């Protein structure tokens, strides 16, 4: 339908005058904001305490003395990032949640757009093209289930790797040049990095989904017509499809721990060559090398709160 | 005008590098259109579009043509600097133009 | 050449805008299978090791 | 692909500032001409992307 273009409009005012992400980037004082907020968010592995992020807080607002046209006091640095840490709470960008702050969608969407602005990793690069090869070979064997074509499939791929294996056998082996293992290093981080994206969103799609639920029961004058259907099974009643399922098809690789045990070894030798002093900056090399705990931490906290919110809303339809 | 005497400070330029190279005798002082407009973004600014600069500097050798320096583009978006420019810009002119532009640079400072 | 292009900055808006409410999920199952392809790839041209 | 061209057009511009700004200096040009290479090296597009 055509007229999905003039609501596409509608939606992106919708956005403007509502999404948190836009506006922060349309006030005066966004540069500021953003530098700080990712100066806080930079270096931490999961959350941050919230005394912790007083203290730090305070010290780039120090930091940023010498920038007095935004009203960085120098009195009490304390004061003034106990004050900025609510008006950001307010704004529903930071959420203060098991006494630890963490960063919601829309600051972590602010952040990608303006620190991929100038200086962003390129994409377009033979790596990438080599592994949408890859990639796209593989979905087609496993989308057709013809088995003579699976069978041609695996003994091609066979003659081709045997014949690889008996060039390497005569010592024809090849590594990466400097610049081929710049590249190939920074396109693994840039696929790397992606998967902790939409942890802060299965969150919000979980909410999203029990104030649904809630606002459901409520809405009928008479809850026992409805909460039959509901209590009828079992299983969890948070059935949000569109992120929760994709969410639960992850975790059943992530609970695979030999790729896991596999992959925390492969990642620091990976970071021991020396090109990698120069693909990758200190920083980056720190997210890269904790990645494999970092998504594991993650995942422990979003099925924790899974498991709350399921069980505080069946504790919510009985008693009603 | 001074945005024109720039336009004929580049075709000078030329004009020397093809008169030193050829000998005097021979007339196709030629140059191509396409070989201004990259001398030209670096002074007057890139638009961002082909269009416009090459709207823009058409009119600026048209506007020397109404002083005799160039042609009008031929077929091949080719034009013939006229041998009249060496003696509008020759040592005793330009040193009079520098002296004006340091003047002028002075007082802008 | 009397034809209009989007330059890098009108790139990067529209990916901004269309990136806030319905973009394809990154943390999923494939995404993680296909790090673990790459960094295996990675591992095997990076040591000289015969 | 609309950055690489940005990189390559801002290397061009640098290039025509730096031979005007050297009033007095032959040695460069001659330098840039006898290499056999494109005159606009932008390493961190070009080289990818070539």
């Amino acid at each position: 339908m055509e007229e999905n273009t003039r609501q596409r409009t509608e939606n992106y005012i919708s956005a403007k005058n509502q999404h948190p992400a836009w506006i922060l980037l349309a006030t005066r004082r966004a540069p500021l904001v953003l530098s700080c907020l990712k100066t806080l968010f930079e270096k931490s592995h999961d959350g941050i305490p919230l005394e912790e992020a007083i203290q730090s807080l305070s010290s780039i607002l120090i930091e940023h003395v010498s920038q007095e046209q935004y009203d960085i006091n120098q009195d009490n640095p304390f004061l003034q990032a106990s004050r900025e840490l609510r008006e950001w709470i307010k704004r529903r960008l930071i959420v203060e949640r098991d006494g630890r702050i963490f960063a919601t969608d829309a600051l972590e969407v602010a952040i990608t757009f303006v620190e991929s602005l100038d200086n962003r990793f390129m994409t377009s690069t033979a790596s990438r093209l080599s592994t949408v090869q890859r990639e796209i070979e593989n979905l087609e064997t496993r989308l057709n289930p013809n088995p003579a074509n699976r069978v041609a499939t695996l003994r091609r791929r066979i003659s081709e790797l045997e014949r690889e294996l008996q060039e390497a056998e005569a010592g024809h082996i090849e590594v990466l040049e400097t610049h081929q293992a710049v590249e190939h290093i920074r396109d693994v981080y840039n696929l790397a990095s992606s998967l902790r994206a939409d942890f802060r969103r299965v969150e919000d799609s979980w909410r999203e989904a029990d104030r649904a639920l809630r606002q459901s029961i409520i809405g009928e004058q008479y809850h026992r017509g409805d909460i039959v259907e509901r209590l009828l099974n079992d299983q969890d009643a948070l059935l949000n499809t569109p992120e929760g399922r994709v969410f639960d098809s992850f975790q059943q690789q992530l609970r695979q721990s030999s790729e896991l045990k596999a992959m925390s070894e492969r990642l620091r030798v990976i970071l021991s060559h020396p090109s990698a002093s120069d693909a990758l900056n200190r920083l980056q090399r720190h997210d890269l090398r904790w990645l494999v705990k970092r998504l594991v931490d993650e995942s422990q906290t979003v099925l924790q709160a899974r498991a709350r919110s399921e069980r505080d809303v069946r504790g919510f339809m009985k008693t009603g | 005008n001074l945005e024109q005497s720039l336009l004929v400070a580049i075709l000078r330029q030329h004009f020397v590098a093809w008169e030193q190279e050829s000998g005097t005798g021979a007339s196709q002082a030629q140059i191509a259109i396409d070989d201004l407009l990259p001398q030209l973004q670096i002074y007057l600014g890139d638009p961002g579009s082909e269009s416009k600069e090459r709207t823009r500097l058409l009119t600026l050798l048209d506007q020397l043509k109404g002083h005799g320096l160039v042609t009008s583009p031929d077929a091949h978006e080719r034009i013939v600097i006229r041998p009249i420019i060496a003696h509008l810009a020759d040592p005793i002119n330009l040193q009079a133009l520098l002296a004006w532009l340091r003047e002028q640079i002075a007082q802008q400072t």
